[PDB]
């Protein structure tokens, strides 16, 4: 997942 | 209202509770936990990113399947009117949810052809340290029993009714599912094609855009843009790190991530690093990248  | 067995769900509770108390969310929680993965292939697919929704109906010729993958923190959310078959797949981080469910109900409540009901559907997550499965179910709940219209909610697989452990290191059971639109049918899936444009669409969540409907039902076209974004910043940095500060920093779970994440992060690092600014240099006249589905099912661009 991405950490935006 | 959110309801469960016709009757209304009292909040806030955990989701694991909530399926313990009906049989029913039990029920299908086990089916889908029990599915060997299936491996989805590029025909009729419509793969929806990581903060992105997808919308569409039964009617529609080109795409028979909707589906996301590499959900560690983030929920999966399916809501379908049935009878008509309205289906909306989107994949919700919690960037965002007090704002991204109002895009999910509108986006069905715009199809109007009364007859049957509203379903949603809650997949992802695990017992991360940083508690973020658990806050965004939270929210997710919150939003959808704020609302006007009665929603059944009839999957509910997040968090701890969706993790594994192995070596004393937590992460979750379903990484990806595959909704069939004709038939209404959910399942554990994996997605080889993940449609085009991939790193253009990834860079843009990492860059900090916000969720985004990639699908025109009515002409039946894939939309990948205009978008623009302010430079990432430090981005020599983080493309020097090693692949353990990489997945610390850039990443929600740094342990709980599929096979080769690091790589998906470097491409993407890559591809903000060469376009700081892709508002008029991917798009010429401020148009959005049209594709169509191919006779052979594919994404070919118009």
């Amino acid at each position: 997942n991405l950490a935006a | 209202p959110l309801l469960v067995e016709g009757r209304r769900v009292r909040l806030p509770q955990s989701a694991g509770d909530l399926v313990r108390a009906h049989p029913p969310l039990e029920e299908r929680a086990r089916l889908l936990r029990g599915q060997s993965v299936q491996q989805v292939g590029p025909q009729g697919l419509l793969y929806v990113q990581q903060r992105e929704l997808a919308v569409t109906s039964p009617k529609d010729g080109s795409i028979s399947i909707l589906g996301s993958d590499d959900a560690t923190t983030s929920h999966i959310v399916v809501l379908r009117h049935t009878g008509n078959g309205a289906t909306c797949l989107t994949h919700c981080d919690g960037t965002d949810t007090k704002a991204e469910v109002p895009l999910i109900m509108n986006s069905i409540k715009s199809f109007s052809d009364q007859c049957g009901r509203l379903e949603v559907h809650l997949v992802g997550g695990f017992s991360d340290d940083r508690q973020l499965s658990q806050k965004l179910t939270h929210q997710l709940l919150s939003e959808f029993d704020r609302q006007e219209d009665d929603i059944h909610l009839v999957t509910l697989c997040v968090t701890e009714l969706n993790d594994r452990e192995e070596n004393e290191n937590h992460f979750p059971v379903i990484y990806g599912i595959a909704v069939n639109i004709k038939t209404a049918e959910i399942y554990r899936a994996s997605f080889q094609d993940r449609g085009p444009e991939e790193q253009l669409r990834a860079a843009r969540t990492l860059a900090g855009g916000p969720m985004i409907s990639i699908y025109d039902a009515e002409t039946e076209q894939l939309r990948i843009g205009p978008y623009s974004w302010t430079p990432f910043p430090h981005v020599d940095f983080w493309l020097h790190q090693d692949d353990k500060q990489i997945l610390e920093n850039l990443s929600t779970s740094p342990l709980a991530e599929p096979p080769h994440f690091v790589e998906h992060i470097r491409s993407t690092l890559m591809f903000l690093k060469k376009h700081p600014s892709p508002a008029h240099t991917l798009f010429s006249g401020n148009k959005a990248l049209l594709y169509k589905k191919n006779e052979d099912g594919l994404w070919e661009k118009i």
